[PDB]
């Protein structure tokens, strides 16, 4: 009945001190836990082992800014300068061996957002339908959205000046280094493509709008 | 030096089973436990089980008894996890990890194995060269209507690595589409042949498309 309780998500302004909490079930208040760091589409990472007194044995590649504290039930992650690259889900685990039978248990994780960060504006790459795809009476327009932070964009397409909802498919952002990247596609027919005079990929990021247009005429 | 290397992406059919493999290296297999963990939807991790590779002694999360079977092969130095009678819920990234016989930290982790449980139709990608519309030029490559994931996409078979961006895939009606861009100098393209290389192992297809002006 071992139960690590964490809070779903935590927000700290950059540079400031971040203390994270893994409250242990009252019954097992004495246990050593591990801490783990999970970034999206990457194996989680051993951060430290953390005893009931405060003793912390930080794992390899865990720099000085990460430290450990303990307070009865609760077990703490302290990160000195809440730098951009610390943005992650912090998951704590515990091990128990009742009768030569070992069990390991994870808290739900805590999603750390770092705030007061300067933004990067999305830059746009658009491609028109290949002659090859056109020969097939299909036209996919391609909007590639790179070098943006933080990860939230909304993407819309317009045909001349009118929104297109139909045949629009937009990716989830993915972390490339300290910025993000996403794709959007507008699935038309070759005629729909040859009819219009323009088509527009519109990207909305943190109050800002970036637009790049194609001319089918070229 | 100490790595865990897990078996590749697996497409499994609902009601069938899958064997995922985790090979240890650059430490003594028999003097550590291999643990297995499931990436949970949204956020979090889910403990499956532990093998002691010396004795074959296994424990499990109650929820994985009858579902997960952990074997270990001393000869090959490889820990295996059988997952049985799979449904959509078993579709996840699974991580083998290593820890001390002392019930401690999962210190080293594998790269993950992505399991897809679906009955959707394995479909090779239609691949289209994306020449620039209308000193330097950005070329593209569209990978339309493939299933399952993954594909591997390179430029000149990895020989062109500088200026490559390969964008996250979208998924619509059990079909993936993905695009990739590269920026070269006008002295390179089009005087040199430049191809995107799209391998889809599940359909056993490989395509190289030349970008022509």
């Amino acid at each position: 009945q071992l139960v690590l309780t964490q809070s779903s998500s935590a927000s700290f302004s950059l540079g400031a001190s971040a203390k994270l909490t893994c409250t242990l079930s009252s019954q097992h208040s004495t246990y050593t836990i591990e801490w783990y760091q999970q970034q999206p589409l990457k194996p989680p990472k051993y951060v430290m082992e953390l005893k009931k007194d405060g003793s912390h044995s930080t794992g390899d590649g865990i720099p000085d800014r990460f430290s450990g504290s303990s307070s009865g039930a609760d077990r703490y992650l302290s990160i000195s300068n809440i730098q951009p690259e610390d943005e992650a889900i912090y998951i704590c685990g515990v091990g128990d061996t009742i009768k030569e039978q070992f069990v390991y248990v994870f808290g739900g994780g805590t999603k750390v957002t770092v705030l007061g960060q300067p933004k990067s504006t999305p830059t746009l790459t658009v491609f028109p339908p290949s002659s090859e795809e056109l020969k097939e009476n299909k036209a996919t327009l391609v909007c590639l959205i790179s070098n943006f932070s933080p990860s939230g964009v909304t993407v819309a397409w317009k045909a001349n000046g009118t929104p297109i909802t139909q045949g629009v498919d937009t990716s989830n952002p993915t972390k490339e280094g300290n910025k993000f990247m996403a794709s959007s596609f507008l699935h038309l027919t070759s005629d729909q493509w040859r009819s219009h005079n323009s088509f527009t990929c519109q990207v909305t990021h943190e109050g800002d709008t970036v637009e790049k247009s194609l001319s089918p005429a070229e | 030096q100490v790595q865990l290397q897990q078996s590749g992406a697996a497409l499994v059919r609902p009601g069938t089973s899958v064997k995922v493999s985790c090979r240890a290296s650059e430490y003594a297999f028999t003097n550590y436990v291999i643990e297995w963990v499931k990436q949970r939807p949204g956020q979090g991790l889910e403990w499956i089980g532990v093998i002691n590779p010396g004795s074959g002694g296994t424990n499990y999360n109650e929820k994985f008894k009858g579902k997960a079977t952990l074997i270990a092969d001393k000869s090959s130095s490889t820990a295996y996890m059988q997952l049985s009678s799979l449904t959509s819920d078993d579709s996840a990234v699974y991580f083998c990890a290593r820890s001390t016989y002392y019930s401690g930290a999962l210190d080293y982790w594998g790269q993950g194995t992505s399991v897809t449980v679906s009955s959707a139709k394995t479909t090779a990608p239609s691949v289209y060269p994306l020449a620039p519309v209308c000193s330097s030029v950005t070329l593209g490559c569209l990978v339309k209507g493939y299933f399952p994931e993954p594909v591997t996409l390179t430029w000149n078979s990895g020989s062109l690595s500088s200026g490559v961006h390969t964008f996250p895939a979208v998924l619509q009606s059990d079909l993936y589409t993905l695009s990739s861009s590269v920026t070269v100098t006008s002295s390179t393209w089009p005087s040199q042949s430049i191809t995107c290389n799209v391998a889809h192992p599940a359909s056993s297809t490989k395509v190289d498309k030349k970008i022509e002006p």
